[PDB]
């Protein structure tokens, strides 16, 4: 379902510009 | 199934999640203490930038494995691993519970049912050291 989508979304924004930094 | 691969999975999780909350040193009851330090050191960034995000949603009160899966829903990289570990550490201290393993036993099943085979390529906790 979408809010729990649109939340994993942030986390997986998060994470891919950590790993992008980093 | 439970396995060795399981078990350094879990217990890297469950020790970190043990020093979040407890502020005492866990690196010495891991393996592999120099990619413990190396995790330790990305969720506190991760932390220290996000909280106020953190914060909106775990307000709205769902289930924290609910999220997990779903940010693995895709793929899997060593950002999404340490974002899912400092979120749910986050989560677990403005809420001991965390002692009963359900966190770190639900972060390592949604790892390793999907990417088992690619945390063994990684040479487990070995591939994060990209990050040190």
């Amino acid at each position: 379902a979408r809010t729990e989508v649109q939340i994993a979304r942030k986390l997986q924004c998060i994470a891919d510009q950590f790993h992008r930094l980093h | 199934m439970k396995d060795e691969t399981y078990y350094i999975a879990l217990n890297m999780i469950q020790n970190y999640i043990i020093e979040y909350n407890t502020n005492k040193p866990r690196k010495s009851f891991v393996i592999d203490s120099i990619s413990y330090d190396v995790l330790k050191a990305a969720c506190k960034s991760v932390i220290k930038t996000n909280y106020n995000e953190f914060d909106i949603i775990i307000s709205r009160n769902i289930d924290f494995n609910v999220i997990v899966t779903q940010v693995l829903e895709d793929k899997i990289n060593w950002g999404r691993i340490i974002t899912i570990i400092a979120f749910c550490a986050y989560y677990s201290k403005k809420v001991p519970q965390y002692y009963d393993g359900i966190i770190s036993e639900a972060i390592t099943d949604a790892i390793l049912s999907k990417y088992r085979s690619w945390f063994i390529d990684q040479d487990y906790w070995n591939g994060i050291r990209i990050y040190k």
